[PDB]
């Protein structure tokens, strides 16, 4: 019933992931 | 005038306020702006720091983990418009994980054209209920606000009196402000598009939000669409060309822009300085015009791209040929479908496979407009050209009237698609022409389309008997090719004041059909007189692992009692 | 040195402890 | 990627050393 | 004697009663009897038709769609024993689709040894509730009776009076009969093994059900085990041999039985005339004895057999090698597992694949006793040597302590197995050694074992705080290696006077672990005093498509409640049976609120009312009614009454009564209940 | 002649209508 | 089999003619 | 919840099938 909240939390987690993925590689260029 | 500063296109600032003085004078920053990761900052590092020079940002703006800052009315007192071409997960304003950030004071912000606003993990921020997003945004239902000081109800975010508009929205008058001083300005119900001036008069038909004088293209503040030399203009007069949906430039400017990648070399089409031409076009050595010719391969990185938002989408805006595979995975919660359609597959071919995994709000695939062919030259593992999983709102794939589908190789993979009934699935197998490929359990025959009765069989009522206390319905007794499989009759009944749309019946004896006197019925006692009822019947039958006899449902009928 | 899967502010503070000084630039092209 | 290295695997200090300059 | 007729092995009769006269004389039919499909018969075709000679049938008996027949008391008055070697979906008596069959009259049937009885689609039959099957059968819960005339309650299946035993079963006395005339015979509770005679005396130790004389092997009716020449015997003396578990035959008999397939040629083992020898054995040209030797292949029809009951099972009874593939499908509802085990896989190998589809009640696979190797030389479609689907009760496959498994080829197919968690699945992958075969969706990772948290992770409680109205638990906050995946805490609680065995909690901030000050907890208010409770906690975490971190559950724990001030001592009755004795009796209070220590009793001497001392009773109007401070007290222990002595005649008494659930420190006691009384005058 | 999938008493009465007279024996071996 | 012919398929009268003698 | 009755009806149907399968082929021998 409330499984939209369950996927909403994963959506929040994905939003957490993507900003971190932006922050992650501008630095390794060697 | 209208913009005395400069452009100074977007570069993002990290680790200290040293590079911030690079972006001082400039009037409207093309691109985006991000400020991130400054732990060692102090509140004293901002009182001698202000930029009223910026009024509009084109694409987006981001604030992430910078300490000591508590407000924004000093750093940007006069930022006014966000256009929002390049978005950020359908947001253009990111306020996130900002320790000590307690208020905004962003009173001069008037319209955000495209995108939304997301606020999260900012346990100091208040003055949040005093912000009418409908004055600034359109799709206010796409704004995510959680984990804040407002979420533990403490802040009395008030203003001393009248000034700030106390407007009824949901339950009562909502006072609208930015700080305890800065009210939220409300233009009247006629100056809504181009904004209003201070006393409330409408601005010029090319202004936007603010104007220094009412009804003056030479005395606006922000242009609606296009700028040219102290005048907000509706289009480019010749010999000028639209650049990035905000101004008119000559041939010399966009010409000399091309000469510097020797990265986005530019051409000109439709009186516009644009990056590239679509398929069937050709450059020009003289003027860089997208000339038509005879015969756009958006070749991916590693032939693969996860697609999740508009930010993923605009990378493939206007493509025609995809030399790769696509992954459709949107843990969404909001229908992006119109804007999803706005920059998607005017294409016909996919070289590799197609994947659709765990997407929630996608009710249809009609945003795929022109798609015909899947080459499938690289398959999904398990030898699939196609994938489908966990789509909680997907019902229709396409209308197979005009939509076509051509599949070279690979197979189909259908699981946990609870409103995707098997009829259109078999139609897809038919129009695909690849019906002689699917093995057992390539379709989940238990979970696909198991939330609404779909398939074919319709009950038809032979006789109707009404009363003020009695209801009897008689219908033609359907019998499947194994009459033993019928186990009962599911009936759904309720009352219906509109027409905008539970008991069981045992199966009677079949035993023959010259005269099968087994027209089945149910007597209802619970009737109110003068009352409209909505009743429909489903046939409860036995599941079989084979091509199961689909079972019948009746029509939603409306019966008004005495 | 933790030997654990890392996300969120745990990973953020870990990255700040690794970087200390400058750590990351933002010149993909310039 | 980031969780591909620090959450799927576990990052090393030498792996994060490229994320120092 | 004991059996005047003959054997006449079982032949089944169809379409008319003409071949029925072939089976008249014979007393015990070896095999089975089926009577079926006679639509052009009459009730007059049975009145001149009777067979009292039959007493016992070995295997089974069947009645199917014969018109005009209404009873069986005439056709078989004296059938008594069903042995049930060859069964029929674990039945031995088929009463099915018999039009006009309204009664049985099967009073002489006494014991059915092995099997059950199914009765269906017989819309005339009654007198059925008057039949105690427990007297005749052991497992009475395997008897399916439906679609009959008794299902529309009309039949008065009565007897005139006493005779028929009216025995209580479930709600009241059940009168036991067969007809309106024939009662159901009940032997007493000591003659149950071998039957009883007419007066009720126990029969001989080799009789069964009935005996003509009490305690006589030469005057039984039916043998318990074996028959030999007017005597029911316990065993075959030499040189005789047990034949089909019912008699003793000489060597020449089973000798010459072999000489007739020149179909079941026979051999001898263990003083028994048997069909065949198991593995490692050899025939004998002299005496057909299963001699041991060095080195039994039951090659199937088409290498394949659907297996659904004992009727399927006994075809592979005693087999050692199966040259084919097996299919296990039992839409059941009854555990046959012991009887399933009793004639199954004393084997190691299956040459082809193995299939298990849609079986319901199979909780385990331990009945595969010696099963070691899967060859899989013919695979299931989809390239499987193994199949599994739709097994609502299957939890354990085997204990992998001593049970082993070797799988040559093929793969595993796991779907819709809601009580089969992935732990023993991967253990079977490990012991099989075939882990480098299975692709994605060879295991349904959403349906298999999704009714109970299984795998590994256990919660451990750090602190317990109890009260009479508060509960706090504290436990170690577990975090999966992605800490964001923890959604919340599932908690189950209930009270439990036995020990033979819902809320949710938000997770706290992880944020560190030098001092992760995040030991999670929940307060319960809904407590009853002195009351034992049973609580356990499960961890709610996010599903992942990969090898998901299995998540934790807590132990079931038992914590009893405290106590409090007990309720009002109910109904104080204060009677004075003497001039100084007052009995005070009472009920226990509504809420003892702990183990009641005693009853605090206060009796207080109420003086006479002071207005009576200054009234002129010599004037007419002389109507006389015939009626801290330490008060005298009592701690009545373990008694709901108290007589009080040393009391005044003609003095009203106030009585304050309380109960007490605590006595030794600081007495927790009830609230005051009051009464008043008066002693008798002297 | 019905053209339909058949079970139960429908199939039973169909078989009796087909057979009429003898129709079926029971000698697998004898 | 029986439902293999009369319920899986549909039996013919010639198929049932073998079920006459 | 009551799905045991659902499979029980199929069990009844299987019991119907098996007796019919017994009745079916003792007759075609040719
Ligand atoms: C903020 O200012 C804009 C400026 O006009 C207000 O109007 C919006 O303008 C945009 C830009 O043209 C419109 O988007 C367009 O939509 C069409 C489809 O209808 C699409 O084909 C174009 O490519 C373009 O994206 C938008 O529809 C329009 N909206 C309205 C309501 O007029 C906007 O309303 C202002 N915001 C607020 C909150 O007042
Ligand atoms: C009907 O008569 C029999 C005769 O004794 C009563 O006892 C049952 O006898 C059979 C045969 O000996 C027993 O079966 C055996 O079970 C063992 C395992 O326990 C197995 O290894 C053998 O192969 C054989 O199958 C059966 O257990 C036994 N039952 C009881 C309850 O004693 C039977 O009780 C009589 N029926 C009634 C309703 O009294
Ligand atoms: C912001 O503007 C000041 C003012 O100078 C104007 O902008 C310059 C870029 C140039 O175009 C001048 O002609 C304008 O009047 C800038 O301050 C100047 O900086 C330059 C060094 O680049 C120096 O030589 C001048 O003397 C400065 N003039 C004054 C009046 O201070 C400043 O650099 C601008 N900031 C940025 C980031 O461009
Ligand atoms: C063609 O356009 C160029 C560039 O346009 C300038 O930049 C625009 C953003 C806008 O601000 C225009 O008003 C500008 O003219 C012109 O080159 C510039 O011309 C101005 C004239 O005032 C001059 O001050 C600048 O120094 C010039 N830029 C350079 C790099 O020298 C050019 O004059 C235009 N040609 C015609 C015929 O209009
Ligand atoms: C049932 O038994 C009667 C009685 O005869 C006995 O059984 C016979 C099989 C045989 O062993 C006799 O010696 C026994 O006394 C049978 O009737 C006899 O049948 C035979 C031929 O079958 C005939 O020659 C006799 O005259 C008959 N005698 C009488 C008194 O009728 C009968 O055939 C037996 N039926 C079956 C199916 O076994
Ligand atoms: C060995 O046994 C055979 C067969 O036993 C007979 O059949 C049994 C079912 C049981 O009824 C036994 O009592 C029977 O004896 C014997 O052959 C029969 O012997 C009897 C002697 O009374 C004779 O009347 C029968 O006609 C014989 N049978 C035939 C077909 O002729 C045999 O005599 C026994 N031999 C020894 C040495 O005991
Ligand atoms: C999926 O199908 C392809 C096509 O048959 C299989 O790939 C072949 O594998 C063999 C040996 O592994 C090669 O000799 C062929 O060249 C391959 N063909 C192609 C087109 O790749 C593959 O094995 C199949 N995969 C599964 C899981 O069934
Ligand atoms: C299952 O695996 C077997 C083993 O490779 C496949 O069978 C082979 O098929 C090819 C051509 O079809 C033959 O040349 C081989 O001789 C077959 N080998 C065996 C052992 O049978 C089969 O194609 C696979 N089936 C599926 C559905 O994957
Ligand atoms: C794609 O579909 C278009 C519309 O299809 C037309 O209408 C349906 C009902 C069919 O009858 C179809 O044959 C008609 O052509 C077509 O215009 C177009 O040719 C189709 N393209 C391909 C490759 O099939
Ligand atoms: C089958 O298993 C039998 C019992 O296994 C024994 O105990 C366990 C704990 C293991 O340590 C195992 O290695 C031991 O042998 C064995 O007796 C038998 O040899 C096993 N057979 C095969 C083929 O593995
Ligand atoms: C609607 C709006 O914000 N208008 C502003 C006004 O408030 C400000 O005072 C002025 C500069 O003085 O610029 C303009
Ligand atoms: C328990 C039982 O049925 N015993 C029977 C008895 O009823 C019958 O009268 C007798 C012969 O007539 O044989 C014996
Ligand atoms: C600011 O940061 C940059 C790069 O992070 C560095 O070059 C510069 O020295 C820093 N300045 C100060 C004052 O910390
Ligand atoms: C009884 O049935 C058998 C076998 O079908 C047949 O030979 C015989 O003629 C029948 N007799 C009567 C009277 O129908």
């Amino acid at each position: 019933q409330i499984l939209k909240e369950l996927e909403e939390s994963s959506f929040r987690k994905t939003f957490e992931d993507y900003l971190h993925n932006v922050v992650f590689v501008p630095r390794p260029s060697r | 005038h209208l913009y005395p500063g400069e452009v100074c296109p977007g570069m993002d600032i990290r680790n200290n306020l040293t590079r911030l003085h690079e972006l001082e004078n400039c009037s409207v920053i093309e691109g985006h702006l991000q400020i991130l990761l400054m732990f060692k900052t102090r509140p004293e590092d901002f009182r001698d720091l202000s930029f009223p020079k910026l009024i509009m940002i084109t694409d987006y703006l981001l604030l992430f983990r910078v300490y000591g800052l508590e407000s924004l009315k000093d750093l940007f007192p006069n930022l006014t418009v966000i256009r929002g071409s390049r978005l950020f997960f359908n947001y253009a304003l990111v306020i996130f994980e900002m320790v000590h950030l307690k208020e905004l004071g962003l009173y001069n912000l008037m319209n955000i054209t495209r995108g939304s606003v997301r606020i999260e993990k900012n346990n100091e921020l208040c003055y949040l209920a005093t912000i009418d997003w409908s004055r600034i945004l359109d799709s206010v239902e796409d704004n995510h606000i959680v984990l804040n000081k407002d979420d533990n109800e403490e802040c009395g975010d008030i203003c001393p009196g009248t000034n700030c508009p106390a407007t009824v929205i949901n339950g009562q008058f909502v006072e609208r402000c930015w700080t305890h001083s800065h009210c939220q300005k409300v233009c009247p119900t006629i100056c809504k598009s181009h904004g209003c001036t201070a006393e409330g008069l409408c601005c010029h038909s090319e202004c936007l939000g603010n104007c220094s004088q009412p009804d003056d293209p030479t005395k606006c503040v922000a242009c609606r669409n296009f700028y040219l030399d102290g005048r907000c203009v509706e289009t480019c007069p010749p010999p000028y060309y639209h650049f990035q949906d905000w101004r008119c430039v000559n041939f010399s400017f966009c010409q000399d822009l091309h000469h510097k990648c020797k990265c986005h070399q530019y051409v000109i089409h439709n009186n516009k300085c644009i990056p590239e031409c679509p398929s069937g076009y050709t450059m020009n050595s003289s003027n860089l015009l997208c000339t038509p010719c005879l015969g756009k391969v958006c070749h991916l990185l590693e032939g693969e791209k996860t697609i999740d938002s508009v930010t993923s989408a605009q990378e493939l805006r206007g493509c025609t040929v995809i030399n790769g595979s696509l992954i459709i995975n949107i843990r969404g919660g909001n229908n992006l479908a119109a804007e999803l359609e706005a920059n998607l597959g005017l294409i016909e071919e996919i070289s590799g496979y197609l994947k659709i995994r765990r997407s929630y709000a996608l009710v249809s695939l009609s945003f795929f407009r022109k798609l015909r062919l899947i080459r499938g030259e690289t398959l999904e593992i398990g030898n699939y050209s196609f994938y489908a999983l966990d789509n909680q709102n997907l019902r229709q794939l396409w209308d197979w009237s005009k939509h076509n589908l051509t599949i070279t190789q690979g197979k189909l993979f259908f699981h946990y698609n609870p409103k995707l009934c098997l009829s259109e699935i078999h139609k897809m197998e038919e129009v695909s022409g690849t019906k002689g490929r699917q093995e057992r359990n390539d379709i989940a025959l238990k979970t696909n389309g198991d939330q609404a009765s779909c398939e074919n069989e319709l009950l038809k009522f032979s006789y109707i008997r009404t009363s003020f206390d009695k209801i009897l319905l008689r219908w033609e007794p359907y019998w499947p090719p194994d009459f033993r499989d019928l186990l009962g009759f599911m009936l759904f009944y309720k009352e219906a004041p509109y027409q905008n749309v539970v008991v069981d019946i045992d199966p009677p004896l079949r035993s023959n059909d010259p005269k099968s006197q087994n027209h089945p019925g149910w007597l209802m006692r619970g009737l109110k007189p003068w009352t409209q009822y909505a009743i429909f019947v489903k046939t409860l039958v036995t599941f079989s692992d084979e091509r199961r006899t689909y079972g019948a449902k009746s029509d939603i009928i409306y019966v008004q009692t005495d | 040195f933790v030997n654990q899967h890392l996300c969120g502010s745990h990973l953020v503070e870990a990255l700040y402890l690794v970087c200390g000084e400058r750590g990351f630039f933002y010149t993909p092209k310039a | 990627g980031i969780v591909e290295q620090c959450c799927t695997s576990i990052c090393s200090l030498y792996q994060l050393e490229n994320y120092c300059n």
